[PDB]
């Protein structure tokens, strides 16, 4: 029934705080952890007249963990589910996953462990990382690693924020998201993808700001997650259990990666204006410019959409806005899927920071999907660790770390086939 | 100089074995020709490959002899041996000291030498001097004597390269230079728990200086060869020997020897115009197709045959 | 986390005054007094810097080493000098001489025993140790020789832990002393194979950028240094504050260093305006990325201009959009992409703390890595040559128990690092 969530490095963790934000905001329950099943499968009642959080926290500075536990939200969380490894962070795979990330690792899991038993029949662990970092890439690697064999009768849906196109930031930032996807491919069910450049086209471009600060694009993620785990796992006309996912989102083993995407973005301040229709969002959905992510379906056929709505929604206006999409073509479904369109209905609206920029409609479409899109942004991605590769660039960082010739290379080829594989699995017929 | 990058290398699968075979093990390697090994499909070829029979004598001759003739030709030279552990390294250097069939690559060399010198023995004068030390967390310690440890390498006046202090010394004959390495061997082990950990971790490193002066002709000729043992691939100095290999190969002007201690004292022996041999030894044995792929790799360093994209 | 700094030498302590005169301010710590802090957060991280004792009484956990007693007993008789323990005082009553022979191997090599104790007992101090700030010049005795070898100790007792370097390479148009390239070229030699971060200043490019950067007509060296030190802040102690985006010693490592040397970086400040009128608060940060990203602006005296850029990391620490500082970054990349060199898809190292220099509003520390220093150790290397040709005043060295291939090696060493940085440059 719940789905535990282990969110992984700085990044994961801020991105933690937000998506952590908006569910007591949507749940009536102050920062205190007091409101006044449904919401379980996130939210343990530890007694009593609170609620606490059915997660855990990674880092190996503590600054970034050490910010949760000064601001309000503070009192939300156990004081111990927030790992933390003094030491240092490293913005390095390797450190992180072998050398440092290590000694941290049983620790962490035993949270894993000790959450994952409290529970009642769980589902699985909804897991935030940041691809392209040290404690993010690295660590997890080996977290869902130990959980794959640990649990394997559960989903690993792993809620990734994979290197900008072109704004990334570490100098590595390949070196360790060519190592984090091909040590966790082998063990995620379903891995969600939200790229932190594609977000920002849609602050500048939906919504207006020239200032985004991170806590924004935390928010937003902080809304489209809200829409997978929290208001699903929530009573509604059409549920979706996470297994449900992966089932009608992975054609393939490969922990295959779809995108996030929303319908609703819009700034507050127009937050006047007449709504949209049930037919314009629909239809926003299959626009390359409302994605999260800088993977333009340049060409890449979708292959599974899974439609989650939440709010008023009439099914045969889906079961009719999804009909005129099926028929547009240009928005070409792969051959071998007749129909690729979970349709997922929630009650609830979406529920808006009380004053951030998010408009504040009522209903909302966060459709998530497999498209042989991203065969682009793999290729793009794995380009880069050559280049640098092939000059060793900051190799001595990792070996001295230990890691070898072997692991670059032999993840390199990893990720080779998943430059073919998203490719046979489309492209032909 | 010469060619520059005059590395060859050679591939070396282990025999098979009754208890492999026992086992039931299975199946690395498949054989093409006299240059190529597949695995996993794809083909690696390199300047030979030698099978689980090749015997002792084939792999001397085809690796180590033309070497031996340019030391005495007055050329520097280096031999390594390059593998995970239990690939065969050191029964390719050392295999069995005395045994005439089982010997390996070092045994081979002595006895050539001298017989090379029994001939001559002319107007030639000949002083072969021997150096036996191993490198350990990049730290040099004399085999020959224990107290010298932590060795610093140093360059002399005309720059070449030399270990502190490292003990040398002179053998009259093929005996004495197989007491001295059973010396360093005996030598190696005070102060070691694990000698397989110990000698898997640390690079052995044995140093043939055969110098001649002819009487007459009055030109005097010095050779060094360094034959090395080295960890186990399964470490710095690996490192560092990969990125000096591929420099070679690169026909790169600037050669990173300054990376490890082994380099800086190989410096002189390895590349240039020096003859370098890298025997890769590799188990067929299942397990490590992983480890041999990293082994063939690194062979490839060196300049082979670029494929067609 | 933590570290503890090194004041080798007059000159690296001169600096040490200056470093610690600033610092401490940008954490609130008076004199002997405690944390005044005009807020809360310059001090839950301090521990960086100082050791818990009294209560009021956080004493700076760096090392004063220095053969000249004058010196240290002008910076422990002056402002903040009284806040050090005496035990940090590492003093060597005995000849300073200028020679790096003198303090490197005859006279230095003695006191050394007695820093590393000391070394070992700040080191051992409490928590998790970072690595160590190292301040000193490479034209002189306590300088280059016996600070150069506090390191190569330093280096086989933990080569865990990091070492900065702060090296205020001999400045080109006039040299300070004489057998400056002596003492230099020996010291960067120690460098390049033991300290893994380096920011060289010069005296000269700091004037300039001090005589016109800052209309300053009469820059004091308690200027120059006070500039210097304001970067040293930026790097270190800022990066042990919260952020956005926040980084530390190693990741400013692990994201410039491409190849092992160690490579030698170039210091730049953000805000630089003079005083009164000058205060134009063009800081919204295209204002800053301008200054940075600049010539001129570089404490090191090769300009950028001159040779690619292998690592860049624009440390910025003041409240900003993590999109208008990780765009900017950006155009800059493109509009340069000349130099900056290609196979490194992103060079630039975006880093951001919040809080900012004290009194200030936005700016942002620069750490480069250009393949332009080349020529700088060239410059260098050319001075030893003309005069070791001569061995001119090699007879200080020698006759001090030194080797005639002792500078051979360093030369060469030194002389070689200067080819391998063009090996990226093209
Ligand atoms: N959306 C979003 N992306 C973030 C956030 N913080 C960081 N990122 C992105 O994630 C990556 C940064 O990872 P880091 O913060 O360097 O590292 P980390 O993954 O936390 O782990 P370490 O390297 O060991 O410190 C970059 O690509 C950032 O653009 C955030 O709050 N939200
Ligand atoms: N920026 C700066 N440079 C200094 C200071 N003092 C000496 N220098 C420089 O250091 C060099 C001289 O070395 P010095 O410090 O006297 O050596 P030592 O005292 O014998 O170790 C010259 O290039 C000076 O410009 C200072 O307080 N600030």
């Amino acid at each position: 029934r719940e789905c535990i969530s282990i969110h992984v490095g700085q990044a994961g963790v801020q991105i933690g705080n937000a998506c952590w934000e908006l569910y007591c905001l949507e749940h009536g329950i102050q920062p205190d952890g007091q409101m006044p099943d449904s919401f379980n499968t996130f939210f343990s009642e530890t007694g009593a007249g609170k609620h606490v959080p059915r997660a855990v926290f990674v880092d190996l500075e503590p600054t970034v963990i050490d910010e949760v536990r000064t601001g309000t939200y503070r009192q939300l969380f156990h004081p111990e589910q927030l790992i933390t490894g003094k030491e240092d962070a490293a913005n390095n795979y390797a450190r992180g996953h072998y050398t440092i990330g290590k000694e941290i690792i049983d620790l962490v899991l035993d949270r894993i462990r000790k959450l994952a038993d409290q529970c009642t029949g769980l589902q699985g662990f909804s897991v935030f990382h940041s691809f392209g970092g040290g404690t993010g890439s690295g660590f997890t690697s080996l977290l869902m690693e130990r959980l794959s064999v640990d649990y394997g009768k559960k989903s690993k849906l792993e809620f990734s924020i994979y290197p900008a196109p072109q704004v990334s930031t570490a100098v590595v930032e390949p070196y360790n998201s060519i190592l984090t996807t091909h040590t966790t491919l082998e063990h995620s069910d379903c891995a969600f993808m939200v790229d932190n450049e594609a977000i920002y086209d849609i602050c500048r471009r939906n919504l207006d700001i020239e200032r985004p600060t991170y806590t924004n694009l935390n928010r937003l993620i902080g809304q489209i997650v809200s829409s997978i785990t929290a208001s699903l796992r929530f009573d509604g006309a059409l549920n979706v259990d996470l297994t449900e996912f992966q089932t009608n989102l992975v054609p393939y083993p490969r922990g295959h990666f779809p995108l996030a995407t929303y319908a609703p973005v819009i700034s507050a301040e127009k937050a006047y204006h007449e709504q949209l229709s049930v037919a314009e969002i629909t239809n926003a959905c299959f626009e390359p410019a409302n994605q999260m992510v800088k993977c333009d379906p340049r060409h890449g056929k979708y292959m599974a959409c899974c439609l989650l709505y939440r709010g008023d929604v009439v099914p045969k206006d889906v079961n009719a806005a999804i009909a005129t999409i099926k028929t547009k073509r240009t928005i070409q479904f792969v051959d071998w899927c007749p129909t690729g369109f979970k349709v997922g209905i929630n009650y609830e609206p979406p529920t808006v920071v009380p004053g951030g920029d998010l408009a504040k409609v009522q209903r909302a479409v966060c459709m998530l999907s497999n498209t042989t899109a991203i065969a682009e942004a793999w290729a793009r991605l794995d380009h880069k660790f050559d280049l640098m590769y092939a000059k060793r660039a900051f190799v001595h960082w990792y070996v001295g770390e230990g890691m070898e010739e072997g692991e670059f290379s032999e993840a390199r080829e990893d990720m080779a086939a998943l430059e073919k594989d998203y490719e046979e699995v489309g492209v032909d017929s | 100089d010469p060619a520059e990058c005059n590395i060859k290398v050679m591939c070396r699968f282990r025999p098979l074995n009754e208890s492999e075979v026992n086992r039931g093990d299975k199946y690395v390697a498949k054989f093409q020709g006299e240059d190529t090994v597949m695995i996993a499909s794809k083909p690696y070829a390199f300047d030979r490959v030698f099978q689980s029979s090749t015997s002792q004598e084939q792999v001397y001759n085809d690796c180590a002899k033309k070497i031996v003739k340019d030391v005495l030709e007055g050329y520097n030279g280096t031999i390594f041996a390059y593998g995970q552990t239990s690939s065969g390294k050191n029964h390719t250097m050392e295999g069995k000291l005395h045994d005439p069939e089982g010997m390996g690559i070092i045994p081979r060399i002595v006895q050539d030498i001298f017989n090379y010198i029994y001939s001559m023995d002319e107007n030639l004068e000949f002083h072969i001097k021997v150096s036996y030390f191993e490198i350990y967390l990049d730290k040099i310690r004399d085999l020959l004597d224990v107290s010298k440890t932590n060795l610093s390498v140093h360059e002399d006046k005309n720059r070449v390269p030399y270990v502190k202090g490292c003990t040398e010394r002179f053998v009259c004959s093929p005996d004495e230079v197989m007491d001295t390495i059973d010396e360093g061997k005996s030598n190696r082990h005070v102060a070691v728990t694990n000698m397989n950990e110990h000698s898997s971790r640390s690079h052995s490193i044995f140093l043939i200086n055969v110098k001649q002066e002819n009487t007459q002709t009055e030109q005097k000729l010095s050779g060094k060869l360094y034959l090395v043992d080295l960890a186990g691939s399964e470490n710095k100095s690996l490192s560092a020997l990969g990125n000096v290999i591929s420099a070679l190969a690169e026909g790169s002007t600037y050669v990173p020897y300054r990376d490890s201690k082994m380099t800086r004292i190989l410096q002189d022996s390895l590349g240039g115009n020096c003859r370098t041999t890298i025997v890769i030894c590799c188990s067929p044995s299942s397990y490590n197709e992983s480890e041999t792929k990293s082994t063939l790799l690194f062979g490839q360093r060196a300049k082979t045959i670029k494929n067609t994209v | 986390r933590e570290i503890v700094h090194i004041q080798a030498g007059q000159c690296g302590n001169q600096i040490g005054a200056k470093f610690w005169e600033v610092i401490s301010d940008e954490h609130g710590i008076d004199p002997t007094g405690s944390y005044h802090g005009d807020s809360d957060l310059q001090l839950e991280r301090i521990n960086v810097y100082y050791n818990e004792a009294a209560g009021n009484k956080y004493v700076p956990r760096a090392i004063l080493v220095d053969l000249e007693p004058g010196t240290m007993d002008s910076v422990r008789s002056g402002p903040f000098g009284q806040i050090f323990r005496p035990d940090n005082f590492v003093f060597g009553q005995s000849g300073a001489g200028n020679n790096w022979a003198k303090g490197h191997y005859t006279e230095g090599a003695e006191l050394v025993d007695s820093v590393l104790d000391v070394v070992r007992k700040e080191s051992e101090s409490c928590d998790c140790l970072q690595g160590f700030q190292l301040t000193h010049s490479l034209g002189g005795g306590t300088g280059s020789g016996m600070g150069t070898l506090l390191i190569s100790k330093i280096r086989e007792e933990y080569p865990d832990r990091i070492m900065n370097t702060f090296s205020v390479v001999p400045s080109p148009k006039v040299s300070d002393t004489v057998v400056e390239p002596y003492n230099a070229t020996l010291s960067v030699h120690q460098l390049v194979e033991n300290t893994d971060e380096t920011y060289c200043i010069d005296n000269e490019a700091l004037y300039d950028i001090c005589f016109r950067t800052l209309k300053l007509t009469t820059p004091t060296y308690g200027d120059l240094n006070h500039l210097v030190s304001a970067t040293m802040s930026g790097v270190t102690t800022c990066l042990r504050f919260p952020g956005q985006l926040n980084a530390d010693l190693r990741k400013l490592a692990v994201n410039m260093v491409p190849f092992p040397r160690l490579h030698f970086f170039m210091p730049g400040f953000a805000p630089l305006t003079s005083r009164g009128s000058q205060q134009y608060r063009a800081l919204t940060v295209p204002e800053l990325t301008q200054q940075m990203f600049d010539a001129k602006n570089m404490m090191a005296a090769c300009d950028p201009r001159h040779g690619r850029y292998l690592t860049v990391a624009a440390v910025f620490r003041g409240r900003m959009s993590m999109k208008e500082v990780d765009e900017q970054m950006l155009n800059v990349q493109n509009k340069n992409s000349s130099y900056f060199v290609e196979w490194i898809p992103n060079n630039v190292k975006t880093a951001v703390c919040d809080i900012p220099p004290r009194g200030l509003k936005m700016s942002a520390t620069f750490i480069g890595n250009s393949t332009a220093i080349q020529e700088l150790f060239k410059r260098i290397s050319e001075q030893f040559t003309a005069m070791f040709r001569r061995k001119a005043f090699l007879h200080w060295y020698t006759g001090e128990g030194m080797d005639e291939m002792e500078f051979t090696e360093a030369e060469s060493n030194m002389n070689d690092l200067v080819s391998e940085y063009q090996q990226y440059q093209d």
